[PDB]
């Protein structure tokens, strides 16, 4: 009981991390960083992490670039729609905590307090690396989940 | 010198005396007529004007300013009149440009040039939108930037610069909500102007 | 004081003005309710209406009528045409906003603002 | 001057009328496409092994922030509040008074992360080389707290990265 | 004759000369229900008659262009019928009268 | 009926994203509303609370596919009114470096253009070349994008040791990329059963909608700001204005193709003509001092104390100045009040008048076209919206 | 049928609230007797055209301050 519930873990947190199809939201320049980790030099694809996806095939959400009081109820309208699970990636400093636009009338100051978010990749914009380095970093966060040693143990 | 932007002669007279010209046959909207010392023309007209002087500056033969590059406000509060109206506008023909200035207030209607340049008609929805500039006989004048709903015209100069409202998603009622804005750092004022005066060719009188 | 007008030129133009207004929004409120599915009720809806046209009353301005109906008759396009979502038709009810203190011992407990 | 870029007459001799008719029903024009995505098919592929490959950069990059000292040890930071002035996002927050033995020096100096544009003017503006950009770019979070630098974080970035700070700045401070 | 005047929508004229006679003199026309004193039909005339003149003595439609440095000659005749349309609008609005109004004492001052 | 656009491709995409209100009658397209501001960041209000130094990275952040050109134009338009100018090395690394950004430019519009259309090869090809540009950028500045590089009074730093070998080194195969991407496109019947005879305009409704660049050329109009009216040193380069006869999407692509080969050409004279000297001009009351003379002189530490905290003050004055941008005519209207910090900065981006022109270009299209003729319009939200 | 106009006019009035019924007297005035407000009386006009089925511009409805003024209204 023990022993094979965390080995099934592994097993489906390997299935996760491994097969993490995106849905970017290229709100603003960070989507064109994010365009240069598609691209063939670091190409995404390679780790699992498909070009296209839909947002409702999506397994992880990417708030490139600024969101503003206008685009907020749409973002979290697809975040809603997300099948679970699902997670968040905050990339760049205004969809961190509003960035160079943080004091603008018409801007969420930081995605976080629209939708939750797993990491945040800091950057005006992140480099394509930092960027790939934050989505490892959130695979490295999946594999320490413990889904079914939490739930044998309720 | 090597720092020192050159000076253009030429372009100087040329544009003062098409300044003068249009002034002599628009007299009756036509209040200023100002080269900048970098050759820049601008008319400044009685608001009434805006449409015969565009008329005429787009079709007469020796003005034909077919493309309007920009149109823009300017808020002066001190200004009875605070709104500058500003229309950039292009002569291929002539490779020159011209910049038209008219003025109106917060109740005063201005008229739609989208009959003369259909570029106008985004730009006069901007000018509403962010400075509460009404224009008269617009096809669809609405916000055009801003959110929907959203109270007051933020480049006003006395809109603050982070607004009355914020918005963030409310888990009570599943939904996006607006407040009244808290900052957990406010914007900290700088004063940054010298004491000294640096241009005295601008001094005003005392 | 010779003014150029907007729409009205008197009080009386206005006046009407603002009457086929209010019509409008008073008619648009179920259609409302129904469409964007809120959970407040069509006499709820209403009485917003009534509430933010009450306080306007004592505007004796033509011009600033003129804005004041030109303005409201955005909102309701934004509103009939369904560019609103449901997030902006209900930011006039302040459904999460605490009741603020009106008395003086209300506010002298709370902080200093008046 | 300027150049026509699509203002051909086809010519209407039968010869040339067949060779259309002919890329028409043959496809021969999408048959040589084709060959261009096979081409490319056996060519080496530009993809990096990251992260055991890193993408090749400058010393001029602008990466994380760390706070400098002098060879002594003594910071290099005198609280003289350039960066703050002219930082573009109002990400940096000083606060200074004289120390124990009556030397200039910060109490607070704070860089709020998710605020900044890592646009390098706070280098550029500091006299003594006290704050700089480093060359780390691998240090995304899983809250947004921890982006929140204070003086204690950035001090310890500068005494983690010092040795290829140092170096980067020995490479590039004659451009400066 | 040309093939194309190189600009899209913009047709090529077959008889340019008689065209452009026709624009000139329906300008010059309206131009006489202009006050004489009028600026804009003293300048108006005065480049129409100009161009007018250029047009009867030159037949050779590439030689007129240079002359006229205008462009193509429907973008010649194009113009002439945008100050034909103007020179109507002119009469309405009547620009040649005095200043409508005065802007306020400071309205055009520079920094306040 | 009525539809709506989504927001963006499913595909990883980076121009903002649009709310587009569709009227349609069968497969036509009636009417098209599109409703923007989704990328609305009131940049122009921010600029009012920053100095004129401080303002300058607010424009790599508007078409933030041209970075360094956006700057050029805020730099002319603070040097008009300073009444100073640049030294002519500056002005050569401005133009090496503003035909580059054509580069990155023109790459991503041509070839998101096609992968929204569904050719996604060359979007792959050409976004390792966009990297390579990229390196440019980052040893210059140390940015990969967002460069601040050029500012009021010349270039930040001078170019560091070997990089115009290395630009030369990418600048001699790029047109055999160019020519693979034309293999993949000019002749194919699917990308012209696509382009060809889609979101015609006249020479004239080009004109009066304030449509600019190639939006201008495709119809046949002969109009480039860096012939008409050159700013820094392109009256001292040669190339030709691509130019188009039939006025659609088509002609414009060609358009845009050619540009980047005309860029290569310019990009060619840039690395033989490059001049020595000084980056930044010889004044410091606007151009910080070197590091060394600040840590030296009295008068230059002084200088850049003040540099960068109060900054420089503008003479009062208002210029509106305009370049030639990868996407069109990119203009500000810059008022000084004589302070240091700018009174009021409207932005004219050139995607402004060609997105009110789609419901125009639109009509009697399909559904599908409307993808094609914003496409050709090469739109980014960020200079839309400010 | 006259008579059933003022029947249903005086009916569509008690189903409004603001109108205590003991004061709705047909000769009533909306404003000095039953004190209601312009924008009462527009609710009115409105609730008359859905019952009568067809409009009352804001020119002919400003003139209708009492049911008998409505029910003179209806039957012309
Ligand atoms: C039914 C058939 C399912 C077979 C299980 C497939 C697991 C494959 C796998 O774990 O690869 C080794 C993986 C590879 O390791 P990795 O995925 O963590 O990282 C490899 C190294 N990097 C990331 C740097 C490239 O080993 C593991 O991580 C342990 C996962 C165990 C899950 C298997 C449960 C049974
Ligand atoms: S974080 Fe920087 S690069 Fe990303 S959208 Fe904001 S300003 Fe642009
Ligand atoms: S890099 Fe730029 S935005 Fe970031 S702290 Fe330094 S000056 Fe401020
Ligand atoms: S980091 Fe440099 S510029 Fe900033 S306060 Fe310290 S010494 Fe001054």
């Amino acid at each position: 009981g023990e022993y094979v519930v965390a080995k099934l873990d592994d097993l489906i947190n390997w299935a996760r991390r491994s097969s993490l199809w995106p849905m970017t939201f290229g709100l603003a320049c960070c989507a064109v960083e994010m365009m240069h980790m598609a691209a063939p030099r670091y190409d995404m694809d390679r780790f699992g992490v498909v070009f296209r996806a839909s947002p409702r095939q999506s397994d992880v959400m990417i708030v490139a670039g600024t969101l503003t009081n206008k685009m907020a109820p749409a973002l979290r309208k697809v975040y809603d729609q997300m099948p679970e699970p699902r997670y968040v990636v905050s990339m760049g400093s205004c969809a961190n905590g509003g960035g160079y636009y943080h004091y603008s009338y018409s801007v969420v100051r930081g995605c976080d307090r629209i939708v939750p978010v797993d990491i945040y990749v800091p950057g005006c914009p992140p480099t394509a690396e930092a960027l790939l380095y934050g989505i490892l970093q959130l695979q490295k966060k999946i594999k320490r989940e413990k889904r079914l040693r939490i739930w044998y143990r309720r | 010198r090597p720092t020192v932007r050159p000076r253009n002669d030429v372009a100087h007279k040329q544009l003062s005396a098409f300044g003068e010209y249009v002034a002599e046959i628009l007299p009756k909207y036509v209040q200023q007529v100002q080269v900048s010392c970098f050759n820049e023309l601008e008319i400044c007209i009685h608001p009434d004007g805006v449409i015969p002087v565009l008329t005429f500056l787009r079709d007469h033969s020796n003005a034909q300013f077919k493309s309007l590059a920009d149109l823009t406000a300017v808020d002066i509060p001190t200004r009875q009149n605070r709104f500058e109206i500003v229309y950039n506008l292009l002569s291929l023909r002539f490779n020159s440009r011209i910049r038209v200035k008219t003025y109106t207030d917060e109740l005063t209607p201005i008229e739609s040039s989208v009959p003369v340049y259909k570029a106008a008609n985004w730009y006069e929805r901007e000018i509403w939108d962010m400075f509460g500039v009404f224009f008269a006989n617009h096809p669809d004048l609405r916000r055009i930037l801003t959110d929907y709903g959203f109270e007051g015209h933020p480049f006003r100069k006395d809109f603050p610069l982070s607004g009355y409202v914020e918005l963030r998603y409310d888990d009570e009622v599943k939904r996006v909500v607006a407040e009244p804005v808290e900052l957990a750092q406010e914007f900290r004022k700088f004063d940054l102007n010298s004491p000294w005066e640096a241009f005295p060719a601008y001094r005003q009188p005392p | 004081t010779s003014v150029k007008p907007i729409f009205s030129r008197d009080m009386n133009e206005a006046k009407r003005r603002v009457r086929e207004l209010y019509r409008a929004w008073y008619r648009e409120v179920p259609n409302t309710v129904h469409l964007f599915q809120l959970d407040i009720s069509v006499k709820q809806g209403r009485d917003k209406v009534r509430e933010m046209f009450k306080k306007n009353a004592h505007i004796t301005d033509p011009r600033v009528v003129d804005l004041l109906v030109i303005k409201g008759k955005m909102e309701l396009e934004e509103t009939i045409k369904v560019w609103k979502q449901r997030t902006h038709v209900m930011r006039f009810f302040h459904e999460t906003e605490a009741p603020r203190p009106k008395d003086f011992l209300s506010k002298f407990y709370v902080g200093h603002d008046p | 001057t300027y150049k026509y870029v699509n203002l051909r007459e086809p010519s209407m001799d039968m010869k040339s009328v067949t060779d259309r008719a002919a890329q028409t029903l043959l496809w021969t024009e999408l048959i040589r496409g084709l060959g261009m995505t096979l081409s490319y098919l056996f060519r080496e592929p530009a993809t990096i092994n990251y992260p055991f490959e890193k993408g090749p950069l400058s010393p001029r990059f602008r990466g994380e922030h760390a706070l400098r000292r002098y060879p002594s040890g003594e910071e290099r930071c005198i609280a003289c509040k350039l960066c703050e002035a002219v930082c573009p996002a109002q990400a940096i927050t000083i606060e200074a008074e004289p120390r124990a033995d009556g030397s200039r020096r910060t109490t607070r100096y704070d860089i709020d992360m998710t605020k900044c544009i890592y646009c390098g003017f706070c280098q550029e503006a500091c006299p003594v080389d006290a704050i700089v950009e480093g060359p780390n770019f691998e240090f995304s979070t899983e809250t947004h707290e921890e982006l929140l630098y204070n003086k204690e974080k950035l001090l310890n970035n500068g005494d983690k990265w010092e040795a290829e700070i140092a170096a980067n700045i020995q490479a590039d401070y004659l451009y400066r | 004759l040309k093939k194309t005047t190189g600009l899209v929508g913009l047709a090529v004229c077959e008889t340019p000369h008689e065209r452009l006679k026709i624009l000139y003199t329906k300008i010059l026309d309206v131009l006489g229900h202009i006050p004489k004193n009028a600026a804009y039909r003293k300048y108006t005339e005065q480049i129409t008659n100009e161009k007018l003149s250029m047009v009867k003595a030159e037949p050779d439609v590439k030689k007129l262009e240079e002359r006229l440095q205008g462009g193509q000659i429907e973008e010649v005749i194009l113009q002439a019928e945008n100050e034909l349309s103007l020179a109507r609008k002119m009469i309405q609005w009547k620009p040649w009268e005095p200043l409508v109004e005065e802007p306020p004492a400071s309205q055009w001052k520079w920094p306040i | 009926s009525n539809l709506t656009l989504n927001f963006g491709p499913q595909h990883p995409a980076a121009h903002g994203v649009l709310r587009l209100v569709m009227e349609l009658s069968g497969e036509m397209v009636r009417k098209c509303d599109p409703h923007i501001g989704l990328l609305h960041r009131g940049t122009e209000k921010l600029i009012e609370y920053k100095t004129y130094l401080q303002a300058l990275p607010y424009f790599d952040r508007l078409d933030y596919v041209s970075m360094m050109c956006n700057e050029q134009a805020y730099s002319l338009a603070v040097e008009k009114l300073l009444n100073i100018r640049p030294p002519p090395r500056a002005q050569w690394i401005r133009v090496l470096f503003g035909e580059i950004t054509r580069l990155l430019n023109h790459i991503m519009a041509v070839t998101t253009h096609a992968l929204d259309i569904g050719a996604m090869t060359p979007f792959f090809w050409m976004f390792e070349e966009r990297e390579k540009m990229f390196e440019f950028y980052e040893r210059v500045s140390g940015a990969r994008m967002h460069a601040a590089y050029v500012r009021p009074g010349g270039v930040h730093q001078d170019l560091p040791l070997g990089l115009m070998d290395d630009i030369y080194e990418f600048s001699k195969n790029f047109s055999l990329r160019i020519d693979e991407l034309e293999e993949m496109l000019t002749n194919n019947r699917i990308w012209r059963n696509r382009t060809v005879d889609i979101g015609i305009v006249t020479a004239e409704d080009a004109l009066n909608y304030g449509f600019s660049g190639v939006m201008l050329r495709g119809s046949g109009i002969q109009w480039d700001l860096r012939k008409t009216q050159p700013y820094d040193v392109y009256d001292q380069v040669e190339f030709d204005v691509p130019i188009g006869s039939r006025g659609d999407c088509y002609d414009r692509y060609l358009c845009r193709v050619e540009e980047m080969r005309q860029s290569i050409r310019i990009i060619s004279q840039c690395l033989n003509k490059m001049p020595p000297g000084e980056i930044k001009v010889d004044d410091a009351k606007v151009s910080p001092p070197k590091r060394a003379e600040m840590k030296t002189s009295m008068e230059s530490l002084i200088h850049h104390f003040k540099l960068y905290t109060e900054g420089y003050q503008v003479p009062p004055g208002a210029t509106y100045t305009a370049i030639e941008a990868p996407k069109g005519e990119f203009g500000v209207y810059l008022v000084s009040d004589g302070s240091s910090r700018p009174y009021r900065c409207k932005i004219k981006a050139p995607g402004f008048a060609h997105l009110a022109g789609l419901d125009k270009m639109s009509k009697g299209h399909m559904l599908a076209d409307v993808v094609a003729i914003i496409g050709t319009q090469d739109i980014v939200f960020g200079e839309v919206d400010r | 049928t006259l008579e059933g106009i003022k029947d249903r006019v005086l009916y569509v009035l008690k189903l409004y609230d603001k109108i205590d019924p003991e004061k709705l007297s047909v000769n009533s005035h909306f404003m000095k007797d039953l004190g209601l407000d312009s924008l009462d009386q527009v609710e009115i006009i409105m609730a008359m055209e859905d019952e009568f089925g067809f409009e009352i511009p804001d020119i002919d409805a400003e003139k209708l301050m009492c049911p008998q003024e409505i029910v003179d209204y209806i039957a012309d």
